[PDB]
C-alpha cells in the first residue's frame, strides 16, 4: 500500500508476477553454502511445496565426500559426522572499523575408530575462522566490502562439433568429454577416414587398442558395430588383437621408457577415469550426460562407464553417418546432431556459494595429504583428532581466495545501482575458464539463448566487451547451475495465470510467445495472428492457439541499469549500452531528487539495495533523530537504528543517510526509514533533473560538450560530498622508534597552528596543499655535516640534530575541512601488525560544486564535459522568465540514434506542469482515463516502464492539454517546442526550440581527480625515468607514436631533448635545471641511463657490445 | 635429514638467516601453530613469550626476521600496467631542486666570505673546510697560515661574530 | 634428456639390487677390506 | 604580441628552407641569450640584440624579429 | 658513437670486464642490513653502497677518495660505481 | 649443406673462434640494476636475477664440492645437469619444458625476457620514455581563443613553469633568494600568478 511514493503509471499490460528478490543471486547462494537454518527452511518448503531443490548443504556435503582415512593397513577412520557455527564475536560495524574480516568460528565433531583398539573417541575440532556473509551481500575483508561475482563456465559432460577441412573437402566431426575436475579426453572420427581417441592428446592411436584393452571383445565388439563400414574397416586394419596385446601397447605409449605391465597398466587406468577422486564429474556433469546421451536413470553420482564411453562412440558414428534420429544406448530414441558450446545450456555459473565450496575442497584436500601423511609417520595410541588435523591449509585457502583473486572484486558503492549491478555481474574471466586472450568473435557476441537470463544491452564497453554482463531482471539460478526464467502457462488459446521456470534448454522445446502480444476483454487472444519464437531463436509468426508459453513481463530481457532508462525501446541498443554503464557512475549529492520521470522500478532497485533503511518492525517512531532512530513494536520490543554519516564509501564519496518518517507515523514491515546515498523516499535518485533546451549556443556546446546555468553552481543543484582518508603509521626501524609529536624538527611556528596536543590535526580545520595533519620525526639517521651546513649552522648557532622531519602532508592540489580522526597504539588493548607502535587515519572531506571540465551525462548515453557556467542572465529564457537550466548539441541525437532522449525530455515538461484529460472522447484520452494517469497534478512523477512507454500519441494529446501554468498560456506549442527570448542580445530567437526536463547525472570522472602536471619529481630506480602515476607527480610516457610524429615533423632536437635532457639522463637533468633557474642556454645532452643499463645488460649474456669508434676506441 | 634441514636453512630464504636464528624461528613458528589449534585463536605477544620463555622483544625481532622478499616483477594489479618495480622511487636520485638550492648556497656563502677581509674570510674556510671536505681545527690553522693557536681561536671568534651582524645575515637565513 | 628433469633422474636410478641383510654386511666387509688395503 | 606574430612566409622566403631557417634562427637565439647572462664579462665576441628589446622578453622572439627584418646573415661553412 | 659492435663474449673477456669473483650466495645480512662479503652485493667487487663510505668504519669522508682500504678492500667512490661494476662466476 | 656453408662461413671470416658457443664464465649484472632495495615495513623487493644467480651460484659450490671429494660418476653428471639447468634458466628461463616457476604464482624473469616483448627495455624504455615538465587534464571547448591558443589551467601551468617563475621571482625581486622564491610559489600567492 504505502510501500512506495506515489508515480503515475503508463502502463498499458498489468504484471502477474512480480519482480523477485533482486539479490537473491548472492544470499540464496550463501545459504546454500552455509547450510544454515534458512537454506534448510527453504528445502522444507519447496518439499512440502514439491519443488526440487538439492535437500543436502554445501559444507557438510564437501565434510562427507571426505571418506575417513585410511592407512596402509585400514585400522584407523576419522568420521567428520556434524558441522556447527557460532555467533561471530566481532560486530560488523566493529569489523569494518578495526579493520576485521567479518567471521565466525566453525566446529565440526572428528570421531577416532580404530578396529584393532575397538573404541571410539569423538572430540570437536575447530577448522579456523570462517569469511562470513552480510545479509547485503558482502564480504567485510580487513575493513574493506568485497563481493564474489558469479562465473560463466562450460559445464563438464559431452560436446560434439561439426568442422570442414579445406584440405580433405569433407566434413570432420569431434567429440570432447569435459570433466568437472580430472584430465580431459577427446574422440575424434573420421580424421583421416578413422576414428581415434585422445588419451590427454599424448599419441596417435586408434579406437580398437581401447576397446581391446577393455574386457569388451572383438566378436561383440563387431556384432554391435557391423552396421557402419568406418568403424569395420577401423577394426578391420588393427593387426593388434587380445586384451593383453592392446593394454601393453597403450601403456607402452603413454609411459614409453619402462617395460609394460599388466597390473600397473589396468591400475593406471582405473586411476585416471575410473577412480571416483580424479574424474569426480559433478553433478550437473551426470544430470546432463545421462540426458543428452538419453541413459534412462544411470548412477545419479559417479564417474563416466565403459558403457557410458561405448554410448558416446556409438552416438558419434551415428551423427558421423547422417542419420539424425536412433536408438539410444540402453535409452530411448534421441536425436543425433552437433551441439554449440556457446548455446546457455551448456553455460553455468558459478555461484559465490559453490566457488567458497570448492575453494574450501581444496584446502580439505591438502588437509587429507598432510593427515595421511601424519598418520604413515604417527604411533598408535598417541593420535587423536584434535592433534593429527592440521588447519593451516583451510584458512589459508579461504584467506587467499577472498584476497588476490580475480572473482573477490572490490565493492563500487558510486551508488546503490553500482552496488546491485556489482552484485549480479557475471564475469566470464576468471581461474579454470575464459580468459581474455582466450577470447574470440563467438563468445562476446549474443546468442538468441540470452532472453531473460542475460542482459544483451549492458556489459563493459573495454576490450573486455561482453564477456561481463549482468543477469536478467527475473533470472534465477537452477540447482545445477544454470540460469532459469519464468513464463506464462497457455492452453487452448487461454493463457493462465500460472507460472514455470524455464532453463536454457527447455525453453528450446516449446513455443513461446511475445509479451507484448496484445490480449482480448476475454483471457483468450484478441488477434489470431501473434509473434512467436521458437527453436534456433526463430522469430516467425504462427496464428491461432498452438502456442503454450509466453514472457510475464516484457521487461525480463533486460537488467535492473538497463530497466532503469526510460523510453528505452527508441534507442539504439550502442546508446543504450552507454547509458546503463554510465548510470553506474553517478555520484550521491547534497541533497537528491527521484525522477520525474523513469522507469516504474527504481523503487525496488533502491529498497532491495542495501544502502536504505529499512523496518524489521510494525510500530509507531518514538524517537527521530539525524543519527539514530527508535521504534517500538506492538510487542514490546524497542529498537534504534544508527545513521551512518558522512562515512567514506570505496570510492570516497559520502553516504550521508537521510529522515523520512515523522514522530508519530504508523509503520509497517519493510517500510523505509532513511534514505541512502543517491536515494528519496526510497526512490532511487542518481542525479537532479534539470530544465533543457537544445540549440548550438556560440560554440560553448561543440562536439558534445555542454552549457549550464550558474544557478546549478549557485544552487547547489549538482554538488558532491568527497572524503578522502590518509593515514600513516609511527613504526619502529633499527634506530629507534618513530614519535608522533607536535615538535617536529627545522619548522617554522605557525605551520603547527592547529595541531593538537600529541601531534593531530584538530577536527573542523580547513587544510590546504602542504598543511601538516599529523607530525612525525625520524628517531634518527647518521648525520655527516656537510662543510656548507657546518658553517652556516656556526652562524646561525642552531644545532642540526639526528632526528628529521618525515610528517604527514596533505599531497599537491588538495582542500578541504577534516571532518574525523582515529588513533590506535600499540601499547593500548588494540592490537596493529608487527612493528608500527602508532597508526593515525584523518578524513578529509570537501564539497565540490559542479565546475568547468567536470564530466555530466544523461541516461541514454549522451554525455559531456562542461566548458562554460554563464550567469543566470545569459541563459535564454522562456516566456515566463525561466532560464534554461542547461543547454544540449542537437547535433548528437540524429548521428547518435538515440530519439529517446527527446522524447523524455518532452514528457519530462509534462509532468512538471500538470495535465487534466476527462471527457475528451479521444482515443488517447481513453486510454489515459482507463489506465487511471488522467488527472495529474503538477510537479508529481510520472512512470513509463522500459517495453510498455508512453504512445507518442499520448505525448501529442497531454501536450496539447498541459495545465496553464501562468495567465492561462501554455509555454510549450503543440509541437513540443517554445520561444527561446535570447538572454544576450535580448532578440527572440528566430524559430521555436524544444525544452523540457531531463535526467542529468554527475559522473564520478571529475577534472581534479585527473588534473596532473610535473617539473621534476620522483625517479625510477632500476632505469631512472621518472616514474607513472598522479599519486607520485608522475610524468606522462612519450609513447611510440609521438617520437614518430615527431620524426614526421623533421624536428630532431625537440626529440633529443625528450629523450634526454627531460628523462634517462641523471647529469643532465641537474645541469638543465641548474641552467635554467640560472638563466644560461641549456647544455649540451649526453647518452641516456636506459641506454647504458641495455649494453649492460647484454653485456651479461657473454656478447661483447663494445661502442668504437671510426678512428680506434671512441670518447664518451 | 641432518644435511637436508641444514642446507635448507642455509640456502632457502633470500636473505641468508643464520642456522641458530632458523631454528629459533621455525620453532616459535611452529609452537604458536600449535597454540593457534588449542586456544582456536590468535595467541597475544606475552603468552608466546612466556611460551619460548623469551622476552617479547625477541619474539618481535624473530617474528619480522622470519619473512620473506616480494618479488619487484609482479602483476602490479592491473592486466599489464607494468610491474611492481615500477612504482616504488629511489632515494639516490638527486632531487635537481635540492642540487641548484645548494649551488646557490655555495656561491651565496662564497660572496659573503669574500666580503670579509682576506685572512679571516681564509681562517673560517678552513675552520668549515668550504674548501676541502675536512675542516682544519684552530691549531690545525695555525701551521701554513703561521698563528698560534689561541691567536687563530681568537681570530675565529671575530669572524663569527662579524657573520652574524645583520648585515650578512639576510641572505644566508633564507637557505637554513 | 626430457623436460621435468626430476623424472630422467628417477630413470637414471633405474633397476638397481637392493641390497638384502647378509649382502650389505658383506659389502660392509669388503669396504673395511679396500680400507686397511 | 604571439606566437604568430612575425609570418612565416617573409622568414621561408629569406632562408630558402624551413628546417634551415629553425636552425639558424636557433643559434641567434643562443647567442642573444648567451649575450643577456653575461653578467659583466663582456667578451667581445658577444653581440647584443641589434632589434629593440623590451623589458622583459623571450631570445627567440628576439631572433626571428632580426631574421624579420633581414639584417642578419647566415653562411654555410 | 660511430658503430655498436657486437660478439661473441669469449671467456678471457668476461674475465677482463669482471672486478673481481663472487663465491657465495650471500646477499645481505639479515640484522645489520649491509651486503656481505664476496657475495651478490658485496663492495668489494662492485661498488660502496654509500657514496665514498667504505664497509667497515675506516676511511668514510669525500676528501681522501680514490684509495682502497686494508681492512675490507672497498675502494672508496661515488656509488654510481655499483651501476657500471660487474663481476662474474668462475663454473 | 646451403645453411651449413652460411654459418661454417660466418665462423670463418670473423676472427672470433667458435669456442664462443660453451661459455666458462658467467658475467653477473651489476647489483644496482638488480635491486634488492629496503621497503618500508620491515619487507624487501627482491629482483629474481637475484633468485636465478642464487641458484647458479649454489649449483656451482656444490659441483665443486662433489668434485673435492670422490664422488660417483651418477651424482656429479647429475650436477652439472643441474648446472647446465641453472645456466639455461637464467639467461631463458622458460625455452625447455617447464620453467623455473620460482614462487609457483609466475615464472621467473630471466635476463632475456627484459629484453623482450611488449614490456622489454627496446620498446617500454628506449623507444617510448616517460618525460618530465608535462602535464595532463580533460580537454574543453574554447572558441573565443585564436588557432594558435590554447587554456592551461593555473595550478598545471604555474608547475609545469617552476623553474621559470622561480627565475623571474627571484629578479624581480619579489623574492629574496632561490628558496624563498620556492616556498612562495609552492604557498601560491597572487605575485606568483602574476
Ligand atoms: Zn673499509
Amino acid at each position: 500500500a504505502s510501500t512506495a511514493p506515489l508515480r503515475i503509471s503508463f502502463a498499458k499490460i498489468k504484471e502477474p508476477l512480480e519482480v523477485p528478490n533482486l539479490l537473491a543471486l548472492q544470499t540464496e547462494s550463501f545459504d546454500w553454502l552455509l547450510g544454515n537454518d534458512a537454506w534448510k527452511a527453504r528445502v522444507e518448503s519447496a518439499l512440502e511445496s514439491g519443488q526440487d531443490v538439492p535437500t543436502k548443504s554445501g559444507l557438510e556435503e564437501i565434510f562427507e565426500e571426505i571418506s575417513p582415512i585410511e592407512d596402509f593397513s585400514g585400522s584407523m577412520s576419522l568420521t567428520f559426522r556434524d558441522h556447527r557455527f557460532e555467533p561471530p564475536k566481532n560486530s560488523i560495524d566493529e569489523c569494518k572499523d578495526r579493520d576485521f574480516t567479518y567471521a565466525a568460528p566453525l566446529f565440526v565433531t572428528a570421531e577416532f575408530t580404530n578396529n584393532e583398539t575397538g573404541e571410539i573417541k569423538s572430540q570437536t575440532v575447530f577448522m579456523g575462522d570462517f569469511p562470513l556473509m552480510t545479509n547485503k551481500g558482502t564480504f567485510v575483508i580487513n575493513g574493506t566490502e568485497r563481493v564474489v561475482v558469479s562465473q560463466l563456465v562450460r559445464s563438464p559432460g559431452v560436446y560434439f562439433d561439426s568442422s570442414i577441412d579445406k584440405t580433405s573437402d569433407k566434413d570432420i566431426f569431434s567429440a570432447k568429454i569435459i570433466p568437472s575436475r580430472g584430465a580431459w579426453l577427446e574422440m575424434e572420427i573420421d580424421k583421416r577416414d578413422m576414428v581415434g581417441v585422445r588419451i590427454d592428446r599424448k599419441r596417435k592411436q586408434s579406437v580398437t587398442v581401447l576397446l581391446k584393452a577393455l574386457g569388451w571383445t572383438t566378436e561383440q565388439i563387431l556384432e554391435e558395430f557391423g552396421e557402419y563400414e568406418s568403424m569395420r574397416a577401423t577394426l578391420e586394419k588393427d593387426h593388434t588383437q587380445g586384451q593383453d596385446d592392446a593394454l601393453l601397447d597403450i601403456y607402452r605409449k603413454l609411459r614409453p621408457g619402462e617395460p609394460p605391465t599388466r597390473e600397473a597398466a589396468q591400475t593406471l587406468l582405473e586411476n585416471l577415469y575410473f577412480n571416483p577422486k580424479r574424474y569426480d564429474l559433478a553433478k550437473v556433469g551426470r544430470y546432463k550426460v545421462n540426458k543428452k546421451l538419453g541413459a534412462d536413470e544411470p548412477l545419479d553420482a559417479g564417474v563416466l562407464t565403459t558403457d557410458d564411453v561405448i554410448a558416446t562412440i556409438k552416438y558419434l558414428v551415428k551423427l558421423h553417418a547422417g542419420e539424425t534420429e536412433t536408438v539410444g544406448e540402453s535409452g530411448r530414441e534421441i536425436v543425433v546432431e552437433t551441439d554449440d558450446i556457446d548455446h546457455f545450456g551448456n553455460r553455468r555459473i558459478r555461484n559465490v556459494g559453490e566457488l567458497i565450496q570448492n575453494q574450501v575442497r581444496t584446502g580439505l584436500a591438502r588437509m587429507e595429504r598432510v593427515v595421511r601423511e601424519r598418520m604413515t609417520t604417527q604411533d598408535v595410541e598417541a593420535i587423536t583428532p584434535q592433534t593429527l588435523i592440521n588447519i593451516r591449509p583451510v584458512v589459508a585457502s579461504i584467506k587467499e581466495f577472498f584476497g588476490t583473486s580475480q572473482l573477490s572484486q572490490f565493492m563500487d558503492q558510486n551508488n546503490p545501482l553500482s552496488g546491485l549491478t556489482h552484485k549480479r555481474r557475471l564475469n566470464a574471466l576468471g581461474p579454470g575458464g575464459l580468459s581474455r586472450e582466450r577470447a574470440g568473435f563467438e563468445v562476446r557476441d549474443v546468442h538468441p539463448s540470452h532472453y531473460g537470463r542475460m542482459c544483451p544491452i549492458e556489459t563493459p564497453e573495454g576490450p573486455n566487451i561482453g564477456l561481463i554482463g549482468s543477469l536478467a531482471s527475473y533470472g534465477r539460478i537452477n540447482p545445477f547451475g544454470f540460469i532459469e526464467t519464468p513464463y506464462r502457462k497457455v492452453v487452448e488459446g487461454q493463457v493462465t495465470d500460472d507460472v514455470d521456470y524455464l532453463t536454457a534448454d527447455e525453453e528450446d522445446r516449446f513455443v513461446i510467445a511475445q509479451a507484448n502480444a496484445a490480449l482480448g476483454d476475454d483471457m483468450r487472444f484478441a488477434e489470431a495472428r501473434v509473434l512467436v519464437r521458437r527453436r534456433g531463436g526463430e522469430v516467425d509468426y504462427v496464428p491461432g492457439d498452438d502456442v503454450d508459453y509466453m514472457d510475464v513481463s516484457p521487461r525480463q530481457m533486460v537488467s535492473v541499469a538497463t530497466a532503469m532508462i526510460p523510453f528505452l525501446e527508441h534507442d539504439d541498443a550502442n546508446r543504450a549500452l552507454m547509458g546503463a554503464n554510465m548510470m553506474r557512475q553517478a555520484v550521491p549529492l547534497i541533497k537528491s531528487e527521484s525522477p520525474l520521470v523513469g522507469t516504474g522500478m527504481e523503487y525496488r532497485s533502491a529498497a532491495d539495495a542495501g544502502d536504505v533503511v529499512k523496518a524489521e518492525k510494525a510500530g509507531v517512531v518514538q524517537e527521530v533523530s539525524a543519527d539514530y532512530i527508535t521504534t517500538t513494536n506492538d510487542d514490546g520490543t524497542y529498537i534504534t537504528y544508527r545513521l551512518a554519516k558522512f562515512s567514506r564509501s570505496n570510492q570516497g564519496t559520502s553516504v550521508n543517510q537521510k529522515v523520512i518518517v515523522a514522530e508519530g507515523d504508523r509503520i509497517i514491515e519493510g517500510q523505509v526509514l532513511a534514505d541512502g546515498p543517491a536515494t528519496e523516499n526510497g526512490e532511487m535518485a542518481l542525479g537532479k533533473n534539470l530544465l533543457v533546451a537544445f540549440m548550438p549556443w556560440e560554440g560553448h556546446n561543440y562536439e558534445d560538450a555542454i552549457i549550464l546555468s550558474q544557478r546549478l553552481v549557485q544552487d547547489d543543484v549538482l554538488s558532491s560530498i568527497h572524503i578522502e582518508e590518509h593515514e600513516v603509521d609511527a613504526r619502529d626501524t633499527k634506530l629507534g622508534p618513530e614519535e608522533i609529536t607536535r615538535d617536529i624538527p627545522n619548522v617554522s611556528e605557525e605551520v603547527l597552528a592547529d595541531l593538537d596536543e600529541r601531534g593531530i590535526i584538530r577536527i573542523g580545520a580547513e587544510v590546504v596543499a602542504g598543511d601538516i595533519l599529523v607530525g612525525k620525526v625520524t628517531p634518527k639517521g647518521e648525520t655527516e655535516l656537510t662543510p656548507e651546513e657546518r658553517l652556516l649552522r656556526a652562524i646561525f648557532g642552531e644545532k642540526a640534530r639526528e632526528v628529521r622531519d618525515t610528517s604527514l602532508k596533505v599531497p599537491h592540489g588538495e582542500i578541504g575541512k577534516v571532518i574525523g580522526v582515529r588513533v590506535f597504539d600499540r601499547e593500548e588493548g588494540d592490537e596493529l601488525p608487527p612493528g608500527v607502535n602508532q597508526l593515525v587515519r584523518v578524513y578529509v572531506a570537501q564539497k565540490r560544486k559542479i565546475t568547468d571540465g567536470d564530466k555530466l551525462a544523461g541516461r541514454h548515453g549522451n554525455k559531456g564535459v562542461i566548458s562554460k557556467i554563464n550567469p543566470i542572465e545569459d541563459m535564454p529564457f522562456l516566456e515566463d522568465g525561466t532560464p534554461v537550466d542547461i543547454i544540449l548539441n542537437p547535433l548528437a541525437v540524429p548521428s547518435r540514434m538515440n530519439p529517446g532522449q527527446v522524447l523524455e525530455i518532452h514528457l519530462g515538461w509534462l509532468a512538471s506542469r500538470g495535465w487534466d484529460v476527462s471527457g475528451l472522447a479521444e482515443e488517447w484520452a481513453q486510454r489515459l482515463q482507463v489506465i487511471g494517469a488522467d488527472k495529474v497534478e503538477p510537479g508529481t512523477n510520472v512512470a513509463t516502464p522500459v517495453f510498455d512507454g508512453a504512445r507518442e500519441d499520448e505525448l501529442a494529446g497531454l501536450l496539447q492539454h498541459t495545465i496553464p501554468n501562468r495567465d492561462g498560456e501554455r509555454m510549450v506549442l503543440p509541437s513540443g517546442k517554445a520561444r527561446l527570448f535570447d538572454g544576450r542580445s535580448g532578440e527572440p530567437f528566430p524559430e521555436p526550440i524544444s525544452v523540457g526536463y531531463m535526467y542529468i547525472l554527475k559522473l564520478h570522472h571529475l577534472v581534479d581527480d585527473k588534473l596532473h602536471a610535473r617539473s621534476t619529481g620522483p625517479y625510477s630506480m632500476i632505469t631512472q625515468q621518472p616514474l607513472g602515476g598522479k599519486a607520485q607527480f608522475g610524468g606522462q610516457r612519450f609513447g611510440e607514436m609521438e617520437v614518430w610524429a615527431l620524426e614526421a615533423y623533421g624536428a630532431a632536437y625537440a626529440l633529443q631533448e625528450l629523450l634526454t635532457i627531460k628523462s634517462d639522463d641523471v647529469t643532465g637533468r641537474v645541469k638543465v635545471y641548474e641552467a635554467i633557474v640560472k638563466g644560461e642556454n641549456i647544455p649540451e645532452p649526453g647518452i641516456p641511463e636506459s641506454f647504458k643499463v641495455l649494453i649492460k645488460e647484454m653485456q651479461s649474456l657473454c656478447l661483447n657490445v663494445e661502442v668504437l669508434s671510426s678512428d680506434g676506441m671512441s670518447i664518451e | 635429514r641432518q644435511a637436508i634441514t641444514r642446507a635448507m636453512a642455509d640456502q632457502a630464504r633470500t636473505i641468508r638467516i643464520p642456522v641458530h636464528m632458523v631454528e629459533v624461528i621455525n620453532k616459535l613458528a611452529r609452537v604458536q601453530r600449535q597454540m593457534l589449534q588449542d586456544l582456536g585463536r590468535e595467541p597475544t605477544p606475552e603468552e608466546l613469550a612466556k611460551e619460548l620463555d623469551m622476552t617479547p622483544e625477541k619474539v618481535i625481532e624473530v617474528q619480522k626476521y622470519g619473512r620473506e622478499p616480494i618479488s619487484l616483477h609482479t602483476p602490479l594489479g592491473e592486466d599489464g600496467d607494468s610491474e611492481f618495480g615500477d612504482l616504488i622511487e629511489d632515494s639516490e636520485a638527486v632531487v635537481p631542486a635540492d642540487a641548484v638550492s645548494f649551488t646557490l648556497l655555495q656561491e651565496q656563502l662564497h660572496s659573503v666570505l669574500d666580503t670579509l677581509s682576506e685572512r679571516e674570510a681564509g681562517v673560517v674556510s678552513m675552520r668549515f673546510g668550504l674548501t676541502d671536505g675536512q675542516p682544519k681545527t684552530l691549531d690545525e690553522i695555525g701551521k701554513v697560515y703561521g698563528v698560534t693557536r689561541e691567536r687563530i681561536r681568537q681570530i675565529e671568534s671575530k669572524t663569527m661574530s662579524k657573520l652574524r651582524h645583520p648585515s650578512r645575515s639576510q641572505v644566508l637565513r633564507d637557505y637554513l | 634428456a626430457t623436460a621435468d628433469p626430476v623424472k630422467d633422474y628417477l630413470k637414471q636410478i633405474g633397476k638397481v639390487p637392493l641390497l638384502n641383510a647378509e649382502q650389505e654386511v658383506e659389502l660392509a666387509k669388503r669396504i673395511e677390506a679396500g680400507l686397511f688395503a | 604580441e604571439g606566437i604568430i606574430n612575425p609570418p612565416i612566409d617573409e622568414l621561408l622566403e629569406a632562408t630558402d628552407s624551413k628546417y634551415s631557417l629553425v636552425i639558424y634562427a636557433a643559434k641567434r637565439a643562443r647567442q642573444i641569450n648567451a649575450y643577456y647572462s653575461q653578467l659583466g664579462e663582456g667578451l667581445l665576441e658577444y653581440v647584443g640584440p641589434l632589434v629593440d628589446t623590451h623589458v622583459h622578453e623571450k631570445p627567440l622572439s628576439i631572433a626571428l624579429r632580426e631574421i624579420n627584418a633581414g639584417l642578419l646573415t647566415s653562411e654555410a661553412i | 658513437f660511430d658503430e655498436l659492435r657486437i660478439g661473441l663474449a669469449t671467456a678471457d673477456d668476461i674475465r677482463q670486464w669482471s672486478h673481481g669473483e663472487v663465491k657465495k650466495p650471500e646477499t645481505i645480512n639479515y640484522r645489520t642490513l649491509k651486503p656481505e662479503k664476496d657475495g651478490l652485493f658485496c663492495e668489494k667487487i662492485f661498488g660502496p653502497t654509500r657514496d665514498w663510505e667504505c664497509y667497515c668504519g675506516k676511511y668514510k669522508r669525500v676528501r681522501f677518495k680514490g684509495i682502497i682500504c686494508e681492512r675490507c678492500g672497498v675502494e672508496v667512490t661515488r656509488a654510481k660505481v655499483r651501476r657500471e661494476r660487474m663481476g662474474h662466476i668462475e663454473l | 649443406a646451403l645453411k651449413r656453408l652460411k654459418v661454417v662461413s660466418a665462423f670463418l671470416q670473423t676472427s672470433n673462434s667458435p669456442k664462443g658457443m660453451v661459455l666458462d664464465c658467467v658475467p653477473v649484472i651489476p647489483p644496482d640494476l638488480r635491486p634488492m632495495v629496503q621497503l618500508d615495513g620491515g619487507r624487501f623487493a627482491t629482483s629474481d636475477l637475484n633468485d636465478l644467480y642464487r641458484r647458479v651460484i649454489n649449483r656451482n659450490n656444490r659441483l665443486k664440492r662433489l668434485l673435492d671429494l670422490g664422488a660417483p660418476e651418477i651424482i656429479v653428471n647429475n650436477e652439472k645437469r643441474m648446472l647446465q639447468e641453472a645456466v639455461d634458466a637464467l639467461f631463458d628461463n622458460g625455452r625447455r619444458g617447464r620453467p623455473v616457476t620460482g614462487p609457483g604464482n609466475r615464472p621467473l624473469k630471466s635476463l632475456s625476457d627484459m629484453l623482450k616483448g611488449k614490456q622489454g627495455r627496446f620498446r617500454q624504455n628506449l623507444l617510448g620514455k616517460r618525460v618530465d615538465y608535462s602535464a595532463r587534464s580533460v580537454i574543453v571547448v574554447g572558441p573565443q581563443l585564436k588557432l594558435h591558443q590554447c587554456g592551461l589551467p593555473k595550478a598545471m601551468a604555474l608547475e609545469l613553469f617552476k623553474p621559470f617563475v622561480m627565475k623571474r621571482l627571484v629578479d624581480l625581486n619579489h623574492a629574496q633568494n632561490i628558496k624563498s622564491a620556492k616556498r612562495m610559489v609552492e604557498r601560491g600567492r597572487t605575485v606568483v600568478y602574476d
